[PDB]
DNA sequence: ATCAGAATCCCGGTGCCGAGGCCGCTCAATTGGTCGTAGACAGCTCTAGCACCGCTTAAACGCACGTACGCGCTGTCCCCCGCGTTTTAACCGCCAAGG
DNA sequence: CCTTGGCGGTTAAAACGCGGGGGACAGCGCGTACGTGCGTTTAAGCGGTGCTAGAGCTGTCTACGACCAATTGAGCGGCCTCGGCACCGGGATTCTGAT
């Protein structure tokens, strides 16, 4: 049985987010082709937040991804960092910085 | 009591952009926490969105400019990339 | 009088982790004040959300709805 | 000879090298459990918590605290110090908007 | 259009008979009352959503009332509304 | 016949209030109490806003509450100043205040 | 036309900001500052201008924007 | 006005703005500018100053998170 | 410059436990069909937006100038820092008291 | 011989203190930027005059979405296996300070 995500060559559920738009009391009614765009915009963030992510666990002789790694890639991305301005991620300690003033002189 | 998450299409999604690497499971629920978040803020723009123009239909528009209030730039314009492919394609 | 138990030198490791080389005395205690004023501010939303439920356990759900009303979005325990 | 003695400053650099490189909690458990337990039993009686509610406070709580000693340390460099003092950790707090 | 302006003049002649006000100061009352309206209905929204209940009654607003606001506006807002509640009941 | 808002002892529209929770996405049904208690709980704080504002106003020697008297009586409340912190009212200005090291003596 | 917003301009701002003193450097950063703040909620606001389909930025398009910058702004409703 | 329309320019063509859009702009990016005054004024009274400098702006911008 | 000493980075190793893999249920995602109302498309309009201009003057621009605040250099005490010294909380651990 | 309750012994993390070294503070001196003012100017504001683009509104047609049976397999819960690395043991690098 062929699925939505399928048909829109996605990874991430286009029915489970339909669903979740329909009980999640948004609006009376939802259109055929907004879960697809929801699923594949999610799906998308997802892939480029992996990205990063991966890259940094690759960078620290490391296979499997921590959150460290998650906070690497998001803080070192000007536009990941916007979006995430107001997030903590647990477990993700912050971005090496000394302040210049601070070293010996 | 099943809980349903995000967990496998973000594994499936790490094994196409990275097929050699894992994940570990305060990472993934750090991630689940991410799409969550991000449904919860496109989702309600969208409905904001809606009722502005009293519209009792969520559309992929209302989703599209949504993200773009929500996302930063390049961001934003790939976001909207893959989400108009998606429905074109789903159409089809 | 458990937040003595926030010692000098955990506050020192924090300001540490924040960048900072050198500390004032009469910091340890300021910080107490800020933190205890924090968490009396999670900590009450989050009992709130409790109480609404009816339970008696305060649950990482509970907690992290009061962060994100408090505009304090914590990722990692929606599980 | 004299026994060896790094000189102040050089300890405190070597400090932040090793926690902003690192990301275990810097405050220990169960204290911090025992404050988080206090500050609740203040509000309802014969409260319960599951460990990750607590856990979920105490990451949260510092990397708060983590923060605010990033702008409080912008503060006291502002004012030509290399040391944070009060003033620095209220004008933070002030500009935040949580004061 | 609607607006809250009758509501709010009805009101401002309670608590100061002989005293009016400006167009400008009524949009921004406007302004205000809509503004709480959404804070407290979205918080309220949420709270059931939470609960998995359908139904948002006098309960959800008191809490989101609560949560929303500080102190002594939350202890008399709480008391009017418990009040008007149990007036409309009777 | 009376009003939802007689009953209760509001000024405030109940029944308006009732249809805009209907028709604001918030949840699939409304209890009859909700608006009730909204209703009274906008009332109260419209009420103490313009207690505060027409004092100011009555101390402008003015019959008339303008957006500034709203903006004195806001922010010289503590609790309704924090209630309304991300809240820019028009022509409301700002609080008179100079910072004592500036005052030249 | 970001000269247009002039130094005399400025300076009441400051004053109202309570600012007795002024470099002279502060007038050319302030006009960054301001330019910044524009993009961010023209844009935001042109966004909702265009999903209405409209050609006319109004009150509330604005209103909106503010809004979701956390700049909530009372008496254009 | 003119600021506002050029800016404008930049995201979508065509425009046209209703006078109360440009007023609520105007209002909303002055009392902006006012705050950030204040909080200005704050930080280089911090620094023993009585005058408001670049560097203080830049101390209140990165606080702020902007 | 110059060398001794402590902190740091790097080379075997190692086993272990948690993530990857897998096997067995099942309900939520998928398929098919049927109402129907909110959504998509064409036209009227007249309202508010926009282009152009005469008259006015106070806000804006250019320049004199002198000092008081910003900045460079210096004396100083005191105020945190590094490490030894205790100083204190916690998990056993065994011998003594009682039956 | 079996059961239970003290004071030590050891781990591990943390205030006192003693020397101690350098840094904010206050002062003195120097420099020049800009507030205050004066002379000159023009573009924002008032007030008209005219032209017009398109959103509100209305109307008409409709088709994708809400709703309700049927269907079924990847999603989810419960186990099974094995290698990356935190920590440990040990040597080469490298600041780091006094000389």
């Amino acid at each position: 049985a062929k699925t939505r995500s399928s048909r829109a060559g996605l990874q991430f559920p286009v029915g489970r987010v339909h669903r979740l738009l329909r009980k999640g009391n948004y609006s009376e009614r939802v259109g055929a082709g907004a879960p697809v765009y929801l699923a594949a915009v999610l799906e998308y963030l997802t892939a480029e937040i992996l990205e990063l992510a991966g890259n940094a666990a690759r960078d620290n002789k490391k296979t499997r991804i921590i959150p460290r790694h998650l906070q690497l890639a998001i803080r070192n991305d000007e536009e990941l960092n916007k979006l995430l301005g107001r997030v903590t991620i647990a477990q993700g300690g912050v971005l090496p910085n000394i302040q210049a003033v601070l070293l010996p002189k | 009591s099943r809980k349903e998450s995000y967990s496998i299409y973000v594994y499936k999604v790490l094994k196409q952009v990275h097929p050699d690497t894992g994940i570990s499971s305060k990472a993934m629920g750090i991630m689940n926490s991410f799409v969550n978040d991000i449904f919860e803020r496109i989702a309600g723009e969208a409905s904001r969105l809606a009722h502005y123009n009293k519209r009792s239909t969520i559309t992929s528009r209302e989703i599209q400019t949504a993200v773009r209030l929500l996302l930063p730039g390049e961001l934003a314009k790939h976001a909207v990339s893959e989400g108009t492919k998606a429905v074109t394609k789903y159409t089809s | 009088d458990n937040i003595q138990g926030i010692t000098k030198p955990a506050i020192r490791r924090l300001a540490r982790r924040g960048g900072v080389k050198r500390i004032s005395g009469l910091i340890y205690e300021e910080t107490r004040g800020v933190l205890k004023v924090f968490l009396e501010n999670v900590i009450r939303d989050a009992v709130t959300y409790t109480e609404h439920a009816k339970r008696k356990t305060v649950t990482a759900m509970d907690v992290v709805y009061a962060l994100k009303r408090q505009g304090r979005t914590l990722y990692g325990f929606g599980g | 000879k004299k026994p060896h003695r790094y000189r102040p400053g050089t300890v405190a650099l070597r400090e932040i090298r090793r926690y902003q490189k690192s990301t275990e909690l810097l405050i220990r458990k169960l204290p911090f459990q025992r404050l988080v337990r206090e500050i609740a039993q203040d509000f309802k009686t014969d409260l319960r918590f599951q460990s990750a509610a607590i856990g979920a406070l105490q990451e949260a709580s510092e990397a708060y605290l983590v923060g605010l000693f990033e702008d409080t340390n912008l503060c006291a460099i502002h004012a030509k110090r290399v040391t944070i003092m009060p003033k620095d950790i209220q004008l933070a707090r002030r500009i935040r908007g949580e004061r």
